[PDB]
């Protein structure tokens, strides 16, 4: 086979891979216990299998404090997971980037790669990783950028893809996030090879506007997530020709290694309470993934130049009608590529249609779609975050917090250096 | 981080948080003999935090008495709650503090700190992961002041990577016109400034306007003014007793709530404002209790906040509510009120809501604060301070305990450099 | 040396030493090193009896030490009001200023003396008088935010 071990750091990384899991097991016909009746596989590549015929995911959930872990442990899902891969110390980061790197984090992170160096260990052919992980909280961006860099020393040829959660003042918790997000930024930069932000502020939206959903919580947003992760990382569990490996992300997604953050905007996203709305044509779903409102971080990809473009189609469509819908994209719409990549899309059709959690609120559809597209307009997301780190930075606000834990406050110009730096990769491909 | 080690020091210290107990015990239904007479799960998942789980089904508070003077023990013993409270955990001297913050400090108090910290020892070894300390005293008298400040210190540097959190409560000549007063609470500020994390400024000043000039109280007693105290300590500490996220342990709120080490005096507000055994706050609304929160008539330091800026808030929300409602309220009060909030701490304001309501009533609010107006406490107490150090009255009572005049220049001008911090920040720009 | 053991008795409060050094010729009006007599320091420390016996032997009311303090000054801001009133009946000048510019006013209206300041206004306390600093009593009032005084010093 060819293996990939997902590793789930935080609340955030936590509760999502929880959704994950969910999600994956009733689209590979998977029951809570492990077992799987009398089918045939390519989802090997995501779940081990014991002797007794139980099917066990490849995953490590990670936390310096046990609560959310607790819940998994105990929740519907006890028996699927193995007991030694949810690992959980007594005392958490605070919100403080300083603490999950280099005090409270260095505490268990031997603990966690010798769990890791277990699972990798039972692989024929380990491809790389998977890490889930909030920007903003401090063993999401703390312990994950010390965890990347062990990683990079001990796996080196493998590949290493992240899920980010990128802060919104709506459900933050922290006024020193933008902090959080920089210095975890700036670290794991070199040890990624491809990231996928997930913007709390886009979720939140899609659940406000498509969902009805008045007041939408991390249970709501983060069953719109599983959903966007299962169609990026379907590749990767099911037989088919886009994206069949790690290294085909980097290839596909990513012509420069430090502008490795693809947008992902998924169609259509439609309530459950709207059970008999009329089937979207290919056409349709093909369009909405142009518009800004469908996107899982807030930019606008007109302002920017895209560099590539993957559409993975689920369901019932016919590739012809995909090609005739590409061909109006490129007529039509002002979808500008730059000069230096062959101006076309990958596509991808795995003909099941998606799967919907039974609680979930989206409604079964025939057909969605979710592109992929390296687009220089996401720098309009550093940005965002570049501001709110020069407003506290310039006056030191908070400051003492992170020093006071065993960094140097030389590393917050350094990190905002590499981000003057990474803005500017953008400008300079862009303009 | 789960355990909290509350200690109370001297008369208002003791009686404050004689208070304290009573009241939180009725929200987490425990009767005065420490068995759970709850209806609900919420009043003992995060019941750990203040009480000890003893033989029987019988919870005991984690909390130290102290003072110099005998006759408070008697006082403490007597209440419903007196034999809730561990006898091993009451340590007593038999001279009191003759309102000598000197004899607190250096002489009396010093003999009796090692007795206190061993039983401050004791209860933090049986804690599985202390979360830090927690005292009540006044800054006027004796005991509560210089032995209270010589605790801190003597625990700060066996403990210090633990929370040290204060409830300060000023002086003010309303209440009590003794004037060494603003001598011992001037030198206790110097050691707080130096060696707490977070201190809630408890002013007697507004406890006694509110009592007189709102409630219509035409002779407000030690009761009246410790009603609105052991209703604001409700309030401020729900967010640690009950489940949530946001400010959820003593170093996530201090993370959030302090920029700059030494500015760590919050400015605590509630609403709506009652008496004892009056029952008129009844019909009361969301948009209501967002306004009355931030208004000067219900903040529990004698300081107007429209005459600075807030660095950082934390409100919470209790009663059952429309979380959307609390999220619309709360941004037009920051959008209305622009100017009172630095532009340069951008999201500064965490808003919970909690479930369970206070002890007779249906909704509430409470409002932690670290504003630039707290400045106005600091100077009035300055102002006393130096009118008195200016003719050296009394001076003798201090240095006959073998107290350099010196530590008196220092602490006025350390207090004075205090308020002048508060005005950089307050006239500081993004630009 | 009758002058020490006078202010030492008049600090202490020794109603009967004050009386039989008196009589064995001590200077009422002795002074330590600061400046301060028997009558700056028995206001001090609210020593009314003794107050009242040293104004009837000779005692200057109005007399000044190192930092032209008054014993009105010293009675004002500790917050003796009877002391105040048997200095203000005895001709202590309610006017005088010390070396930063207080008056007794100013010292009643900082410490929250309220009938204090009641008295001293009644007795021709100047409203105007301001500090070193141009602050007056009333300034005082509104700047510390305390409506009490503020409404008797308007009147
Ligand atoms: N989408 C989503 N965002 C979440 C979730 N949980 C937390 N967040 C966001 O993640 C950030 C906070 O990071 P956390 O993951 O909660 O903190 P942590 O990684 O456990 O770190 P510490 O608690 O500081 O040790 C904020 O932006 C939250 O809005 C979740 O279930 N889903
Ligand atoms: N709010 C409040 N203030 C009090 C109480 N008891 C005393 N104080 C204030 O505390 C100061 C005197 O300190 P106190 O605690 O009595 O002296 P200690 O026992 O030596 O610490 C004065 O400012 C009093 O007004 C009380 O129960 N509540
Ligand atoms: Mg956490």
């Amino acid at each position: 086979m060819r293996e990939c071990i997902s590793i789930h750091v935080g609340q955030a990384g936590v509760q999502i891979g929880n959704a994950c899991w969910e999600l994956y097991c009733l689209e590979h016909g998977i029951q809570p216990d492990g077992q799987m009746p009398s089918d045939k596989d390519s989802f090997n590549t995501f779940f081990s299998e014991t002797g007794a015929g139980k099917h066990v995911p490849r995953a490590v959930f990670v936390d310096l404090e046990p609560t959310v872990i607790d819940e998994v442990r105990t929740g519907t899902y006890r028996q699927l997971f193995h007991p030694e891969q949810l690992i959980t110390g007594k005392e958490d980061a605070a919100n403080n980037y300083a603490r999950g790197h280099y005090t409270i984090g260095k505490e268990i992170i031997d603990l966690v790669l010798d769990r890791i160096r277990k699972l990798a260990d039972q692989c024929t052919g380990l491809q790389g990783f998977l890490v889930f992980h909030s920007f903003g909280g401090g063993t999401g961006s703390g312990f994950t950028s010390l965890l990347m860099e062990r990683l990079s020393v001990d796996y080196g040829k493998k590949s290493k893809l992240e899920f980010s959660i990128y802060p919104a003042p709506q459900v933050s918790t922290a006024v020193v996030e933008p902090y959080n997000s920089i210095l975890t930024t700036h670290t794991t930069l070199e040890h990624s090879d491809c990231a996928f932000m997930v913007d709390n502020e886009a979720i939140y939206d899609i659940c406000r506007r498509n969902l009805d959903i008045e007041r939408p919580t991390y249970t709501n947003l983060n069953r719109l997530i599983s959903q966007i992760v299962s169609s990026i990382t379907a590749s990767l569990r099911f037989d088919g020709a886009l994206n069949v490996d790690l290294t085909e992300f980097q290839t596909n997604l990513v012509p420069y290694p430090r502008i490795h953050f693809p947008l992902a905007t998924y169609a259509p996203v439609i309530s459950a309470e709207k059970a008999y709305h009329e089937q979207l044509s290919v056409a349709e779903i093909t369009n909405a993934c142009f518009e800004p409102a469908n996107q899982m971080v807030k930019c606008d990809p007109r302002h920017g130049k895209y560099m590539a473009c993957c559409l993975l189609y689920r369901g019932d469509v016919v590739p012809k009608d995909v090609n005739a819908a590409i061909a109006t994209i490129k007529t039509k719409r002002s979808i500008q590529f730059v000069d230096w990549c062959p101006t076309g899309f990958k596509v991808g059709i795995n003909y099941q249609p998606p799967t919907v959690v039974p609680g979930g609120d989206l409604a079964k559809v025939q057909r969605a779609v979710c592109m992929l597209s390296n687009t220089t307009a996401i720098a309009e997301a550093w940005a965002r975050l570049d501001h709110k780190f020069d407003l506290m930075y310039a006056k030191r606000a908070f400051v003492h917090w992170y020093v006071g834990e065993g960094m140097e406050e030389g590393e917050f110009s350094e990190a905002r250096e590499d981000m003057a730096a990474l803005e500017k990769d953008y400008e300079e491909v862009g303009v | 981080m789960r355990e909290i080690v509350h200690i109370q020091a001297g008369q208002c210290g003791n009686q404050i948080g004689a208070k304290f107990w009573e009241v939180i015990s009725d929200e987490h239904g425990i009767d005065p003999t420490g068995s759970y007479h709850g209806d609900s799960d919420l009043q003992l998942e995060r019941i750990n935090v203040y009480y000890n789980e003893a033989t029987g089904n019988k919870y005991v508070p984690r909390a130290i008495l102290v003072d110099l003077e005998p006759g408070t023990m008697d006082s403490v013993r007597s209440g419903p709650f007196g034999q809730i409270f561990r006898p091993d955990n009451f340590v007593f001297g038999q001279s009191g503090a003759g309102n000598n913050w000197a004899k607190g400090h250096y002489t009396e108090g010093a003999e009796l700190v090692d007795s206190v910290l061993d039983v401050v020892r004791k209860e933090s070894e049986s804690c599985d992961c202390l979360q830090g300390f927690q005292l009540t005293h006044s800054l006027g008298g004796g005991t509560g002041s210089g032995m209270g400040t010589l605790l801190i210190s003597k625990i700060r540097e066996e403990y210090p990577d633990r929370i040290m959190n204060t409830f300060s409560v000023m002086p003010s000549p309303k209440v009590s016109d003794t004037v060494v007063e603003p001598y011992n609470a001037t030198l206790s500020v110097h050691q707080l400034v130096e060696n707490t994390d977070e201190t809630y400024c408890i002013d007697n000043e507004a406890l006694y306007d509110i009592c007189f000039r709102t409630l219509k109280l035409t002779t407000p007693t030690y009761g009246d003014l410790n009603h609105l105290v052991s209703a604001t300590m409700s309030g401020v500490t729900t967010c640690l007793r009950f489940p949530g996220q946001l400010n959820a342990d003593l170093r996530k709120l201090a993370v959030n709530m302090v920029p700059f080490p030494r500015l760590h005096f919050f400015m605590p507000g509630f609403a709506p404002l009652t008496s004892r055994g009056s029952q008129q706050y009844r019909a009361l609304t969301v948009p209501e209790l967002t306004q009355q929160m931030f208004d000067s008539k219900n903040m529990m330091a004698a300081c107007d906040p429209r005459h600075g800026r807030y660095l950082t808030v934390a409100a919470i929300f209790r009663g059952r509510m429309s979380m959307k409602e609390v999220d619309e309220q709360m941004l037009n009060v920051q959008n209305k009120n622009s100017s009172y909030f630095v532009e340069w701490i951008p999201n500064n304001v965490k808003t919970a809501v909690c479930d369970i309501p206070p002890r007779g009533l249906k909704m509430s609010a409470t409002f932690i604060g670290n504003s630039t107006a707290i400045q106005e406490l600091f100077k009035r107490i300055s102002e006393q301070f130096t009118a008195m150090f200016r003719r050296k009255a009394f001076l003798h009572w201090y240095t006959g305990e073998g107290m350099d005049e010196m530590e008196f220049t220092e602490a006025e001008s350390n207090m004075n450099d205090l308020v002048s911090e508060y005005q950089q920040y307050q006239d500081a720009t993004a630009d | 040396d009758l002058g020490k053991k006078l202010l030492e008795a008049a600090r202490a409060g020794q109603d009967d030493e004050v009386r039989i050094l008196m009589a064995n010729g001590a200077d009422v009006n002795a002074t330590d090193a600061s400046g301060l007599t028997p009558l700056h320091l028995a206001a001090t420390y609210g020593h009314l009896e003794i107050v009242e016996v040293l104004l009837k032997h000779g005692a200057d009311v109005n007399a000044i030490d190192i930092m032209g303090s008054t014993p009105l000054h010293l009675a004002a801001l500790i917050g003796h009001l009877e002391i105040v009133e048997v200095l203000l009946k005895h001709g202590a000048d309610v006017n005088a200023v010390d070396t930063w510019g207080d008056t007794p006013l100013h010292l009643a209206a900082i410490m929250g003396h309220l009938e204090i300041v009641e008295v001293l206004l009644k007795h021709g306390a100047d409203v105007n008088a301001q500090d070193k600093f141009g602050k007056t009593a009333f300034d005082i009032s509104i700047d510390n935010g305390n409506e009490d005084l503020a409404e008797i010093l308007q009147k």
